């Protein structure tokens, strides 16, 4: 009938119909366990909270996300979020549907093999596909060449693609993303004596780093000027109707994506990576790609980002050169949104890993159509 | 009908656009490397050539904000594929890409080769089947216009009398009486510039009789031996 | 009917119609194919790319040429690149028109045969012709008498004529051109630190080749002068913006053709090849060749290449004969104008290889009427 | 390239201390295959290619298929996006390029040195790709001495001990007037 295009990030889950051009389902992917005792009779016969009610019930649980830095680290938890997704929110029946899947590039070989398995003989799907993150959000911005920098809560990576060709030896990836920001935030947060610990806490933090925090254009005057007065001091309420203040930790928390050494990491930041890729590009496609820097995720929502990357990247490019990013106000789904223009198209259409090219290939059929 | 002549523009290319115009393609081609850019007026151009076309492959005009790049990029591929098998012209080197980012070489080496078609099936619907000839189609206009009688008999195209267009508006009322209007035609007093409007007079009312005329007024003027040859071919069908 | 001329040497095309006075297509005959990988649906189609489209997109392609050294080595890329010449450069039918088409001497036989028929049983045109270059080059001077110095991209070769008649056994050959030269280039280049390796910066060193390099009227002073002085160095950007610095290749480069030692080869330079031609002609007819040296091909139009060629020569004729060295500024395209020459004479009419004088003697037809 | 394709596995090295333990890895495990594509049919049946590695904080790995990918990038280029032409290729190519005369007595002396030329079967796999490319009536010999990763030592102590080598240094009377461009002539 119509197929499914299945975003799943290591943070937020994103699902709806191919054809559309907003995911119908937008949910946190993280499988929340009670961790106190039950007393009430009638109230404990609920064993697992998945969607947003594990968010809602996050005082009594324990959250734990199923994906690790894009990679499914637990399998009975996926195939949770998996049916909290196909039965609750889209509430569609799978055997109706070939189901588009996203993975990140360079990625274990046994994690693409799994969930093809998994949607075959679990969930019985009729085809399905796994396509690279990075790839889709060239199909949302309407292009066919330019330098993709994708960043959520788990992976950041970066794809060079010229005329619809990938060169896959300046592909490079980084674990460095929203969930080691918030970690750090947690860490520098106890410096003016907050202190978050809990599991439900970190998700308190998530939501301090999402609303508070931003990249400094210059760092180190920034410092200086957050040293000086107190133009810079936010204040937050917590839940419980605490208000904490921050001043320096908002623009020193992003910091981390150019300076990797905070987290005690000896990676390049975000802006030499993408500068290193470009540079093992052929010389001939490396002017397209400087003016092509498509940004995507939502760890690239920081207001003042993309003046940050403008400013890092001329900065190392050759002067003559004239460099450009791309940073649409929809960048928090572009994933999504590249899957449902892929999955519509009728070229498409014979790409799918058929159920029958399954049952005679078995999982291993993914590496070679995908 | 449009005769203007724009700042940038040769005359193959005038002539390729006109072409397209006069034979009856939905939308109207102002710029040759801007309008075929989502291959549905060269895809419109197949059926004119006897070349069958599953519209169910072919992405509507109406297109989505997202992904309409790429609706229209598989458009030009089937073009181009339509071109190669049934149509069998030679497309070396030329993929769908290079339509929809509007290559003026490549896509140039596409429309000729349509018009060749189109010709060329001209000539052979004349005949009973697979002949093509100019020398029979010179003295049909000798012969069909003794009907009526008058002082406009050719050589052959290469003729420098059919310079003005009184030879072709001689012929343009004999296959239908209804359409004599000698009004605004030049007899004797022609210059050479005064000679460009009845070209147009001449030419524009091709198509009232019904003779699906595709050549220029310039190509009329001057005696292109190719174009002017295609006048007469489509009166003929009309004609007879 | 116009007969159409098309002069394909080992590095361009040149191709147009009979009776006019330039070729109408100039393009490189390159033929292109992916490299890299092709992930976007949509844009993978195009399996080859021929004319300048090939050196549009060199960044993702290999760079083959179907022609090395005056020999067609590919015959399945030559007939895309006459398939492109046809029907996408000119836009002509073949089988309407017949062709002229060219040749250096002392070619083996195989090849001469073999474009023959093609051109017959591929293309169908109605006559052709293969004509040698050098004469073809004496016509758009408008001479009978000379020797004549054609260097293109693959083949040196001197031809001596007197009253329109050729002395086959004073032809020379020397297999060292601009395409040898801009091999030089990439390996001397390297002494600077530049790295140009793919057959796409193949391309960049033959662009440098013909902006910055020129023939040192004394190869022994220029040396020295550049050692001492920096007045020579010259700067050119890259695509990528990076600046390269050269002040002592510019003229090293074509000094090979005077060395041909530079790059480990025994002969002998261009100017004592043009002087061993004219000692092995007759006594009487040779101070009518001292004073008409034409000069065409693309390799022929380095700066300084005819005032060398005038101080070289004088040193090795009788000093009392006087030297002329003739280079037109339209030195690129002799060969196809004087074949547009040719092909337009009615005395000519008679000489073409009918498509009936074929179909009875074979390809073997062209030996004998050529 | 054995960092980026151990990924596969699950087994993620990105430091410059880590690639020093990819080095070793691939000095210890690492060999060149006789045949390419029979190899990757062995190892995708069986498990008999599988070779395991403790890593110095007592974490195992272990590599099947990895071990000849690794060093077939050598003769095919083309795996870490190179146009460049095989080690086997380049070495024909050479032959190609010197005078007729001579490509007897070269192609009877093909010297390999060097530390990358030290996996298991690399001669052996010379021997057969030269062979291919070779008239068929040549004899092809690959030397490789054990002592190869040294040979650019040996051969230089040897040079640097011959009595007629001590008029061929660069003395320092020599610099004090031409700099350091007096290299370029005597060397
Ligand atoms: N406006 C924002 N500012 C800063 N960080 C944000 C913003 N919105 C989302 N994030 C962060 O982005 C991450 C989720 O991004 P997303 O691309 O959905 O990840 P995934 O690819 O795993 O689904 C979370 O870690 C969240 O903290
Ligand atoms: N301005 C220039 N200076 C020096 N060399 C040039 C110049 N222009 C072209 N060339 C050389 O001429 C060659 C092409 O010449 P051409 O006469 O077309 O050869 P062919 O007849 O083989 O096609 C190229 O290899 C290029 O290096
Ligand atoms: N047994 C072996 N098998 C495979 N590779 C090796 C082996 N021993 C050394 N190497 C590799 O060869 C190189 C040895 O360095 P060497 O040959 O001395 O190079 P250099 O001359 O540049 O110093 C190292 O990079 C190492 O990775
Ligand atoms: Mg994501
Ligand atoms: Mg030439």
């Amino acid at each position: 009938t119509t197929a499914l295009v299945c975003d799943n990030g290591s943070g937020l889950v994103k699902a709806g119909f191919a054809g559309d051009d907003a995911p119908r389902a937008v949910f946190p992917s993280i499988v929340g366990r009670p961790r106190h005792q039950g007393v009430m009779v009638g109230m404990g016969q609920k064993d697992s909270y998945v969607g947003d009610e594990a968010q809602s019930k996050r005082g009594i649980l324990t959250l734990k996300y199923p994906i690790e830095h894009g990679i499914i680290t637990n399998w009975d938890d996926m195939e949770k979020i998996w049916h909290h997704t196909f039965y609750n929110e889209l509430r569609v029946a799978p055997e109706e549907h070939p189901t588009l899947l996203t993975e990140a590039p360079l990625n274990p070989k046994a994690n693409r093999e799994k969930m093809t398995q998994i949607m075959f003989e679990t969930f019985n799907v009729p085809a399905m596909y796994v396509a690279i993150q990075a790839v889709l959000s060239l199909y949302a911005s309407g292009r066919t060449t330019g330098i993709v920098l994708d960043s959520g809560d788990g992976v950041t990576h970066n794809v060079p693609i010229y005329e619809g060709y990938a060169l896959p030896h300046a592909i490079m990836r980084l674990d460095l993303a929203g969930r080691d920001l918030t970690d750090y935030l947690m860490k520098i947060l106890t410096e003016r004596g907050y202190s978050f610990v809990t599991t439900a806490e970190r998700e308190i933090v998530r939501d301090i780093k999402e609303k508070l925090c931003y990249v400094a254009l210059d760092f180190e005057n920034e410092m200086a000027t957050a040293a000086s007065s107190s133009s810079l001091e936010k204040s937050y309420e917590l839940p419980d109707g605490q208000v904490i203040t921050i001043g320096n930790e908002r623009f020193r928390c992003p910091e981390t994506l150019f300076q990797p050494s905070f987290i005690g990491m000896e990676s390049a930041g975000i802006h030499e990576t993408t500068y290193n890729s470009i540079m093992k590009c052929d010389i001939d496609i490396r002017k397209d790609l400087y003016a092509n820097n498509v940004m995507s995720g939502g760890t690239t929502m920081y207001p003042g980002i993309a003046d940050r990357m403008q400013k890092e990247i001329t900065a190392l490019a050759p002067s003559t050169m004239k460099i450009k990013i791309i940073a649409p106000p929809e960048r928090k789904y572009s994933v999504w949104i590249g899957g449902s223009i892929l999955a519509s198209l009728s070229t498409f259409q014979q790409m799918w890993i058929t159920k029958q090219e399954y049952d005679e290939a078995g999982p291993s059929i993914v590496h070679r159509k995908c | 009908i449009d005769w203007t002549l724009l700042e940038g523009e040769t005359r193959e290319e005038r002539t390729f656009r006109n072409w397209m115009n006069s034979l009856g393609v939905n939308p109207h081609v102002n710029h040759l490397y801007a309008d075929l850019q989502d291959a549905l007026v060269i895809l419109q151009l197949y059926e004119r050539i006897k070349v069958p076309v599953d519209w169910s492959k072919v992405n509507k005009p109406p297109y989505p904000k997202l992904g309409a790049n790429m609706k229209k990029l598989e458009n030009c591929n089937y073009a181009v594929e339509l071109g190669k098998h049934p149509a069998k012209f030679s497309l070396v080197g030329i993929g769908g890409q290079d339509l929809n980012d509007g290559n003026q070489t490549l896509t140039l080496a596409l429309v000729w080769q349509l018009m060749r078609r189109y010709t060329l099936n001209v000539l052979e619907d004349l005949g009973d089947g697979q002949k093509a000839n100019d020398d029979i189609i010179v003295n049909w206009v000798n012969r069909t216009l003794s009907e009526a009688g008058k002082s406009t008999s050719i050589q052959s195209f290469k003729d420098k009398t059919i310079s003005s267009s009184l030879a072709v508006v001689d012929l343009i009322d004999a296959i239908q009486p209804g359409c004599i209007n000698y009004d605004l035609v030049k007899s004797g007093n022609l210059t050479e510039d005064d000679k460009h409007n009845n070209a147009k007079y001449a030419v524009s009312m091709a198509r009232r009789i019904g003779a699906r005329v595709y050549a220029l007024p310039e190509d009329l003027v001057e005696v292109k031996p190719k174009m002017v040859m295609t006048v007469f071919a489509c009166l003929m069908g009309r004609g007879m």
